[PDB]
């Protein structure tokens, strides 16, 4: 996951 | 402007989540991620902002009839946001930000630890199966008049879908002494  | 519209700082986009009042002043909640970036924001000046561990950010609106209390659908209507609510595993939600526009899905879990890597850790998030991409960050997540979190981020794509996580507005409410709009 990543921030988006 | 808003939940779910874009707002910038220089070359840097991300969506407005919920326009709120600080006794009585104009204010706007989007990602921490986000707000620690700039302090200096199209809509305004940022006045607070939590990431990582949290993932919540507040800015000041330079024009107090900006703050409009309501969600944008992408479809030239909005949603009226009258209160601020928990998630619950199973809840049929939408979400709105500025790449992907609205998209809907369900709640799959609460109070997950996300690992951003260089980011850091993000804990307490609620988990869901709408998708999401990079600029939707900060927007909307609702159920009707109800507003429930915040967009953090993500795995996946709008077209082959993915899971995303989001801050519970509560607790940024709580943290700046806020009300939705």
């Amino acid at each position: 996951p990543a921030p988006f | 402007i808003a939940g779910g519209e874009a707002i910038t700082t220089g070359g840097s986009r991300c969506s407005l989540g919920f326009n709120v009042s600080v006794n009585g002043v104009a204010h706007a909640l989007t990602a921490g991620h986000c707000t620690n970036i700039s302090a200096s924001w199209s809509i305004g000046t940022r006045t607070g902002t939590s990431f990582p561990n949290n993932d919540y950010g507040i800015i000041r609106h330079s024009n107090p009839a900006a703050a409009d209390g309501r969600v944008y659908l992408y479809n030239g209507s909005y949603q009226d946001i009258t209160t601020a609510g928990n998630a619950f595993v199973g809840q049929a939600v939408q979400r709105s930000g500025s790449t992907t526009g609205l998209r809907s899905g369900s709640v799959t879990g609460l109070n997950a630890t996300v690992n951003y890597g260089s980011s850091g850790i993000v804990y307490g998030m609620i988990q869901t199966n709408v998708c999401a991409q990079p600029g939707d960050s900060g927007g909307s997540l609702f159920a009707g008049s109800t507003a429930l979190g915040l967009t953090s981020g993500g795995s996946g794509n709008c077209r082959t879908g993915g899971t995303t996580f989001y801050q519970p507005v509560t607790e940024a409410l709580s943290a700046y002494g806020a009300t939705v709009l």
